[PDB]
RNA sequence: GGACCUGGCGGUGCUUCAUAUCCCUCUAGAGGAGCCUGUUCUGUAAUCGAUAAACCCCGAUCAACCUCACCACCUCUUGCUCAGCCUAUAUACCGCCAUCUUCAGCAAACCCUGAUGAAGGCUACAAAGUAAGCGCAAGUACCCACGUAAAGACGUUAGGUCAAGGUGUAGCCCAUGAGGUGGCAAGAAAUGGGCUACAUUUUCUACCCCAGAAACGAUAGCCCUUAUGAAACUUAAGGGUCGAAGGUGGAUUUAG
DNA sequence: AAAAA
């Protein structure tokens, strides 16, 4: 079941370990909470990849910067 | 009157051949199956491509030979090998037979993903059994 | 148009080997093979349905390929490529001590031409913890740290790794998880006076 | 070329849904969160309400291949019950037999 | 006809050659068994019929006996009994009359001068090519049976003999268990038991008290309901043994009344060790060396509960 | 490679050719339709992707390019339009994948063609003077192609091999009465190319051989210096030169074996081992080997061309059609010439059956020593051979068959020649009569069935065609033998009547008949 | 060969389906379907990589076309790299 | 997706390849239909003409 | 969707429903009834509306010594061979609209006075020759049966006879 | 007008049985009551079919905004894969089935008797019957040979369905066709089926009956909250005061 | 309600 299937040659410490990509969030408040929480649940999708997680983590800082009032009014400062 | 796919029984006069002629509820008694494949076991799935797959291959086969085939088709779906074993009629000449065996053959392979070989039978006929 | 042509029932002499006749998975032809075998139902005043047109001997998967003589000599044949096992590891106990570490492989089979399989991606590290440096603080804290995927009447750590399209992937994965395990038992932090 | 209108429909909500489904995925994560401040659940809610219909997985409706059935469909062949019980009857599909008990 | 045959005949052994050959034996020593188990292993038929098998026989048993032909050219029956539709029931009939007439001479002059069954009408149609109804073969019976209550001798004797058969055995009296000794196991014994969907293992012994242990724990823990506790005493009852024997048993899967049922079942075969053939008897003809395939019956799709149907009203 | 029923059992060769010619049009159609259409194979479902499912495409992808685009509908109505869409469009020509084409595919038009890509701009002279060479052979012309490698190797370059093998092909085939000239032109070109540093491949070498093989019949030491030279190079030679000298020397020599055996060890110190693979045509060797052995007899050649045939690799031994069917019809008479009865039934039986059918003069000649060591069991096999190659080869068949049983009577046991006699008559009957009617008759008359002979009687008296005096005696004997002269009387009216030369002597014989019974 | 196998036969599964025998107002009338299915494993011990390898090769080569076939193989490793002493 | 298939199946059809008995039986329907006197509708005849 | 095409012979059946009530119970007319016209005939394998020439299917493979090539037909041909089927399907109907010249007996519909001719041989080697069958009265006979309803028999009165005296009659 | 043959029927006579059938008879249910789901009626613009023993948790093993065949408003006259109907006939079919079916009779080839009329052909101490084939018995599987399941012809009901799926005949595509938004399961009233209980046989607590206690349970409706669903006007579940006839059913019936 | 050199 490797043959036409290496998905991209990309190694484990890519798919588990998320660290990596929490570089434009803060460590206290709701955003780190909802952070740790797709961090855990892209962690344990056997499903997709490290593109995958790639794409969501950019789209959803894009999302955070699209909507910069609302996180400034959201009781919390974007850092 | 559960009116099946069983021949019914009338005048003399309907060549029925051996396959069709039993009842629907003697398949795992007194008959078999034409298709057989991994997909009919317990834990295994994609049997709708595969029933697909295999009515088109009829339908395919019953067309392209208006009357050359005389009952229906055995299929061995042996992985990624299909084999259309069945029999062949002594009508036309030798040579179109060769040129549809290949042409079959070689759209099978280019389309399906699948090489196909054939074993053709020769009988004269319809392989009757009753003449009721 | 119409021929004639003896097939081989006048061709096989006395002593034709028969892999040389049919090497590969043959669906038995009954026009070549002049084997006089009867299958069916049959009446009360007749005979059974012979070979012609038989569509019941073509469902059958005949094994006519697998002939003893053939066998034997595939077996022969295959003996190069043989290794050789070592009477050390006959026993059970000395193949326990030397290899503890386990990775079951998943190889499934399909009937389309993708052999594609989200479930043949799964390995299964069956290791038994007994022949490591398992003392009395660390085999609590690790068996306070796993709680019940390690079984404590066999020792026999079960652990699901799955969370990677590959095996070897996985088994890294397995790897790097039982090294930050092992690292409790040299790194510990400050919650050991309140146990 | 096509008789029915009706599995051309459904054939087309499913691919309109599989296109797009991540958004979809992803406004519904954002809803459902124990506190989560109020004003990104509304434009979620927003953003979800102002795109239009033929999209929604609720309107796919699981139907035959062949014959377009809403209602008696097993799931492991995707068709109706009458074309599968007939061809299991002429004696196709190993396995799939009548039972003798 | 006989070109056909003889050409199957033919088929069929060239095809044992090239078995023979292809198998690794010597073709004299090919018997019919090792061909039967050859197309078995090579065509390996999966079907629950008996007669849909690949078999590869003497076309004797193929094609049925064909009736031979009984005139010649000049056109006279080779028989003598031909003009009447029957010819060889007439005879054997016209045989059996002469040879009662016999029988009943022979019992003049000696009064002047002072394991088997019968035939079957399937068999006799068998083996004799040749068709009957019901009421002529019962008179042929009753023939034969004046024929038997007749004075015999040797001749007579062999001629109503060849006309007989042998039954099966009757005798169906289950096995007696032997006495096994497992590591100082004195009055050790063990057996089995299927009944309503549960497996017993009692084990009885001839040297303890009178207790019974299901499981490792005492039946007391187990079997609450004096219900158990009596159906497990009757044996032990029937035989007039109470505070002498202890059994230890291991039942699994079922209800309460199916493994206590179970146990008795087991512990009915096992006390077969201990005691004559004569009170092992008297215990099968009360209903304890006999199995209960009383087993629930198999729901139908239409009726409530395997008997009574659904809500069929008249209007 | 055909199948196994006997409705489609490949017996004869005609049989063959023509399965494997509708195989190879359903083939050819096949990909036709699938390459038709495009658009229906575009689906790809299997996630490691077969290769042999991605289409091919004749129209190009990019139509603002020029050379890339003329290139594409070149190589990767063709190079016609290439030429005048690079004209139009101002493209330039390169040197590679241009020129060598045109000059190969499109001697008139490929050579101006090639001409015109080499002036029109100054690219390579090395390759200039190879499309130049190549298209001058195929139009006999050599002192162009000369003159272009002289050139080429006096700019300061080094001239490839297939320009000087074009050039010593049209200066040696394309000749007549030269031998000597052409083995010195050779010589100066081999040495003009190493002094100007060249390297030398193996298949120009090949080609001069096979061309001065092909000239002249007497050129037996060039061609023995030609194939050492080609041999001491590196690995085993081309067997298109090997096969030309075989020919050259079989075609001499057909007295002495001197010359035969020359040309035996200069094709296996040529290629004289396994599958060699570097001629256009290995299998014309073999085939060369083979005649010369059926038409010499010979016990060492057909043997070497068995050995080196089959038991390195079975590519080498049949190429074509006839030239299957000549190896066999070789093998099948070395196998009638050398080994015994058992053994030449067991080769024939190993032989005809794997490949191909025979020839023509070798199989009558395989038949008629079989037959003349008593041995006629497959003559239906052979008169339905004879009856399907040809519909005037099956009557002499029929009448060779029945020469050698029309003479021989029955005997305490001739059921299998009797047998053999009554199937011959059957198929010389059943080839649409004289000579063949006369033999049938006479066969019929010593088969012993009276009603038999009776009827090949009266159709020999019908079909306007006497039979021989041996029959006319032993129809007289057989009915001199029961006592009745009546059908000798018709027999002499029969011939008498047909103006045939049993006159006087039918009328003798009829007369003793009716006297003496 | 020699290698010396052990063969069992577990319990098999049946695996049933009520269907509906017409389409209209015919509920008295199911027929009902099973799936016959059997179970025969293989015990195998004291094999190889190279040997495991070409065994399966060789069961390949001659697999039905109504069977499956999964494969679970345990290697046999002593102790990895980074495992006594490792660095994060 | 059936669209590759029918598309197929008329191409079969058009080149005289797939002998479907069933598009034949309604062309020759068609056939008798509009010999008959009831030819298929055209632009322009109905309702406003 | 696409995927309902049948066989062709239930389509037939299904098209002309030969086992129709109306035909066994004397409610409808024999008349009124649809016509069958086979399609499956003067159709060679692999021909189509485009033009094809096979090298197998049609013209001689083996032609001199070379493989023929495969081409496409232009517009006349097909014209050609369109008038061609139409000539065919029209003589068809042709022949299949022409009646044979019924012999009439005594009147028109009635089968007395029309001769059959020459009788079964029998089965021992006897082949009657000289004798003539002649139809006498026909009649058809109904009687109301259990589950048939009215059982329809045909009752014919056929006598024999050669032209030397020996003749006879039978029912 | 008279006479003869077959079928159906006789509240037509005699004879052997009703292994769950009719009572004397044993048990459990349908109109005692409530909830849910159907037939039908009413209002509105809001599919339809079966609607008599053989139809009523039936087509549907899924109807909150496609599924939806209905209606109101807006567009398209290639009208979407150069092709159909979302309209009528199952008194044009193929195909899938029903009480009879809780048994055994019917169709090819001959002969005889009814003066060769429609018809019949049964007498084993035997006066003209032989019968290929069909369905059961014979056969397959499960707990064997018991039992169960699967099967059980030629037809009555122009039986149910062009509404698994496709085909014949009518009318149309400048629609009776197709796409977008919303509504349609609301109540004067009759009727069938499933579940619940109508107290010491019941209810609760841990061990499923060596126990104790309170002289009983499922449903309107209401509030909060939870799995999916873009938003619960209902069918899902959990929590909470209230919590509706209930106190063992008489005109007729069914199975074991 | 008769039979593609
Ligand atoms: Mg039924
Ligand atoms: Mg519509
Ligand atoms: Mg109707
Ligand atoms: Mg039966
Ligand atoms: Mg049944
Ligand atoms: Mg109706």
């Amino acid at each position: 079941n490797e043959a036409g299937f290496d998905d991209d040659g990309s190694e484990f410490h890519e798919h588990i370990f998320l660290e990596k990509h929490l570089e434009s969030f803060p460590k206290q408040g709701p955003i780190r909470h909802f952070m740790e929480l797709v961090t855990c649940g892209l962690s344990k999708n056997p499903y997709l990849s490290v593109k995958q997680k790639v794409e969501h983590i950019e789209w959803f800082r894009n999302y955070f910067n699209e909507k910069k009032d609302i996180l400034k009014e959201s009781n919390i400062q974007f850092n | 009157k559960n009116r099946a796919a069983r021949v019914r029984v009338s005048k003399g006069d309907k060549p029925v051949t051996y396959e069709e002629a039993h009842a629907p509820h003697y398949i795992a008694h007194r008959k078999g199956w034409l298709s057989l494949h991994t997909g009919n076991l317990d834990g295994e799935d994609h049997a709708a491509e595969r029933t697909v797959e295999d009515v088109f291959l009829r339908k395919f086969m019953w067309g392209t030979f208006p009357g050359c085939l005389a009952d229906q088709l055995v299929l061995k779906r042996r992985g990624n090998q299909l084999e259309i074993c069945a029999v062949v009629l002594r009508q036309l000449s030798p040579h179109k037979y060769y040129f549809l065996v290949g042409y079959s053959e070689t759209l099978l392979s280019y389309f399906y993903k699948c090489p196909v070989r054939l074993h053709l039978q020769t009988v004269p006929s319809k392989v009757v059994y009753k003449y009721l | 148009r119409r021929k004639a042509l003896p097939p081989r029932t006048e061709k096989m002499a006395v002593d034709q080997d028969w892999p040389s006749v049919y090497p590969v998975a043959a669906p038995f032809k009954p026009s070549a093979v002049p084997l006089p075998v009867r299958m069916g139902y049959p009446v009360k005043k007749g005979v059974p349905m012979a070979k012609e047109g038989n569509l019941e001997l073509l469902k059958i998967p005949n094994f006519l390929h697998l002939t003893p003589v053939a066998i034997k000599k595939h077996c022969e044949a295959l003996k190069d490529f043989c290794t050789e096992w070592p009477a050390a590891l006959d026993s059970d106990e000395k193949c326990e001590k030397h290899f503890p570490i386990e990775i079951d492989s998943t190889d499934y089979v399909s009937s389309g031409p993708s052999v594609r399989n989200p479930r043949a991606r799964v390995v299964v590290l069956r290791v038994k913890l007994s022949s490591l440096n398992l003392d009395d603080h660390a085999k609590k804290k690790l068996i306070k740290l796993v709680g019940e995927r390690y079984c404590k009447t066999t020792d026999v750590l079960t652990i699901k790794t799955d969370r990677c399209p590959l095996r070897r992937q996985n088994y890294d994965y397995a790897v790097y998880l039982l090294t930050v395990l092992y690292h409790e038992s040299w790194n510990t932090e400050e919650w050991e006076k309140s146990k | 070329h096509y008789v029915d209108w009706r599995m051309w429909r459904d054939v087309k909500r499913r691919k309109m849904a599989y296109e797009y489904a991540d958004e979809r995925l992803r406004i519904n994560s954002l809803r459902k969160n124990t506190i989560l401040p109020k004003i990104l659940q509304d434009v979620a809610d927003e953003e979800i309400a102002a795109l239009p219909r033929d999209s929604c997985p609720v309107r796919i409706r699981n139907r035959c291949v062949m014959t377009s059935r809403p209602r008696g469909v097993k799931r492991r062949w995707r068709l109706s019950r009458i074309v599968f019980r007939h061809l299991a009857d002429h004696g196709q599909l190993s396995g799939i037999q009548r039972a003798t008990w | 006809t006989e070109d056909f045959i003889k050409k199957q005949i033919e088929e069929f052994n060239i095809g044992k050659r090239h078995l023979a050959n292809m198998m690794g034996e010597d073709p004299e020593t090919f018997t019919q068994e090792d061909i039967d188990r050859a197309i078995a292993y090579l065509f390996p038929s999966g079907l629950f019929e008996k007669r849909a098998r690949p078999v590869m026989k003497h076309p004797e048993q193929i094609f049925p006996r064909q009736r031979a032909i009984q005139w010649g050219e000049d056109g006279r029956p080779f028989h003598y009994l031909f003009y009447t539709g029957k010819q060889s029931y007439y005879s054997l009939m016209h045989d059996v009359y002469g040879m009662l007439l016999n029988l009943e001479k022979h019992q003049s002059h000696l009064q002047a001068k002072s394991g088997s069954r019968w035939l079957i009408k399937e068999e006799l149609e068998e083996m004799l090519v040749e068709k009957l109804s019901d009421l002529d073969y019962m008179q042929f019976i009753r023939l034969l049976e004046k024929l038997l209550t007749s004075q015999c001798g040797a001749a007579e004797e062999e001629f109503v003999q060849r006309f007989r058969r042998s039954v099966t055995l009757e005798s169906k009296k289950q096995l007696i268990e032997p006495v096994q000794y497992d590591e100082q196991g004195m009055a050790f014994s063990k057996s089995e038991g299927k009944r309503k969907t549960a497996k017993a293992e009692a084990i009885v012994y001839k040297h303890g008290s009178g207790r019974i242990k299901v499981n490792g724990i005492d039946y007391q823990l187990y079997f609450p309901i004096t219900q158990d506790r009596e159906q497990l005493m009757f044996p032990f009852h029937f035989v007039d043994r109470l505070g002498k024997h202890d059994v230890t048993c291991t039942v699994s899967g079922g209800g309460r009344s199916a493994q206590a049922g179970a146990i008795r079942l087991a512990m009915a075969k096992a006390l077969c060790s201990f005691v004559t053939e004569d009170e092992v008897e008297w215990m099968r003809q009360a209903g304890l060396l006999t199995t209960d395939p009383r087993v629930r019956e198999r729901k139908k799709p239409g009726q409530e509960g395997a008997r009574r149907k659904f809500t069929w009203k008249k209007r | 490679v055909f199948q196994d029923d006997p409705y489609l059992m490949p017996a004869s060769s005609l049989e063959s050719r023509s399965f494997l010619l509708a195989k190879k049009s359903g083939e050819n159609v096949a990909k036709f339709i699938i390459n038709s259409y495009p658009k229906y194979f575009q689906k790809d479902i299997a996630e490691p992707h077969i290769p042999c499912l991605m289409p091919e495409y004749f129209e190009p992808q990019i139509k603002d390019i020029s050379e890339a685009a003329l290139k594409e509908r070149i190589e990767l109505e063709p190079s016609t339009d290439y030429h005048f869409q690079q004209t139009g469009q101002s493209e330039a020509l390169e040197e590679e994948n241009d020129e060598t084409s045109r000059r190969k595919a499109g001697t008139w038009r490929a050579k101006n063609n090639a001409e015109r890509i080499f002036s029109l701009m100054p690219e390579k002279n090395e390759h200039s003077y190879c499309t130049m060479i190549r298209g001058m052979v195929k139009h006999r012309a050599y002192e162009q192609a000369l003159n272009l490698y002289t050139e080429l190797l006096n700019n300061r370059l080094h001239a490839d091999v297939y320009t000087f093998n074009a050039l010593i092909e049209a200066t040696v085939c394309a000749i007549n009465e030269k031998f000597e000239e052409k083995w010195s032109k050779i010589l100066e070109l081999l040495r003009h190319m190493v002094a100007q540093k060249v390297k030398p491949n193996l298949q120009t070498f090949n080609t001069i051989l096979k061309c001065l093989r092909r000239f002249h019949v007497f050129a037996r030491s060039p061609a023995l210096q030609v194939l050492r030279e080609m041999k001491a190079i590196g690995i085993e030679p081309s067997l298109a030169t090997y096969h030309h000298i075989i020919r050259l020397f079989d075609q001499p020599g057909d007295p002495l074996k001197r010359s035969s055996f020359i040309i035996y060890d200069i094709m296996n110190e040529l290629m004289g081992k396994r599958f060699s693979p570097k001629d256009p045509d290995d299998d014309k060797f073999f085939q060369s080997a083979m005649s010369i052995c059926s038409s010499l007899r010979d016990l060492e050649l057909a043997y070497q061309v068995h050995g080196l045939l089959k038991t390195g690799d079975n590519w080498k031994f049949i190429g074509p059609d006839q030239h299957r069917n000549f190896y066999y019809s070789k093998f099948f008479d070395l196998i009638c010439l050398m080994e015994q009865i058992d053994v030449t039934l067991k080769w024939y039986e190993d032989l005809i059956p794997s490949a191909y059918f025979p020839h023509s003069q070798t199989m009558i000649h395989l038949l008629q020593a079989l037959d003349v060591a008593n041995r006629l069991e497959v003559i239906p096999k052979i008169w339905k051979d004879s009856k399907e190659y040809g519909h005037t080869f099956r009557s002499d068949l029929r009448e060779e068959i029945l020469m050698l049983m029309a003479r021989d009577k029955h005997p305490p046991e001739l059921q299998v020649a009797f047998a053999d006699c009554a199937a011959d008559i059957k198929s010389a009957y059943e080839s649409q009569p004289a000579t063949s009617l006369n033999c049938i008759a006479i066969l019929f008359l010593r088969a012993g069935r009276t009603q038999e002979a009776w009827k090949m009687l009266g159709l020999f008296r019908k079909h306007n065609k006497i039979p021989r005096s041996e029959l006319l005696n032993e129809l007289m004997d057989s009915a001199k033998v029961s006592n009745s002269p009546s059908q000798a009387i018709e027999v002499v009216e029969l011939a008498s009547a047909f103006s045939l030369p049993i006159c006087e002597g039918l009328t003798q014989r009829v007369m003793s008949d009716f006297a003496i019974n | 060969l020699g290698i010396s196998i052990k063969v069992h036969e577990p319990p098999r599964k049946i695996e049933r389906f009520t269907l509906l025998q017409s389409v209209h107002i015919y509920k008295k009338h199911r027929v009902q379907y099973e799936m016959r299915t059997l179970y025969r494993c293989l015990e195998l011990e004291h094999l190889t990589g190279s040997t495991a390898d070409v065994y399966l090769e060789y069961i390949q080569r001659n697999l039905p076309e109504g069977v499956a076939m999964e494969v679970t193989k345990t290697q046999l490793e002593q102790l990895p790299e980074h495992i006594k002493e490792p660095i994060w | 997706n059936h669209h590759t298939y029918a598309e197929l199946m008329q191409t079969l059809r058009f080149l005289g390849l797939y002998r479907d008995e069933h598009q034949d039986f309604m062309d020759e329907q068609k056939r008798l239909k509009k010999l008959r006197g009831k030819e298929k509708p055209k632009k322009g005849e109905g309702k406003r003409a | 969707s696409f995927f309902t095409k049948l066989t062709a012979d239930e389509l037939w059946k299904g098209a002309l429903a030969e086992t129709g009530a109306g035909a066994k119970k004397g409610r409808g007319k024999r008349t009124k009834k649809k016509k069958r016209k086979d399609l499956n005939r003067g159709q060679i394998i692999g021909e189509g509306r485009y033009g094809f020439l096979w090298p197998g299917l049609n013209v001689p493979l083996m032609k001199n010594g070379a493989v023929q090539t495969i081409a496409q037909r232009s517009k006349e041909e097909q014209e050609k061979v369109e008038a061609d089927m139409i000539q065919q399907r029209e003589e068809w109907d042709r022949k299949k609209k022409m009646k044979v010249k019924r012999e009439r007996g005594w009147s028109g519909n009635s089968w007395g006075g029309i001769s059959l001719g020459p009788p079964d041989p029998g089965p021992c080697g006897e082949t009657y020759e000289d004798f003539d069958t002649r139809i006498l009265e026909v009649r058809n006979v109904f009687t109301m049966t259990a589950k048939e309803g009215r059982k329809k028999s045909i009752r014919v009165l056929v006598a024999v006879g050669n032209g030397k005296g020996a003749a006879g009659f039978s029912i």
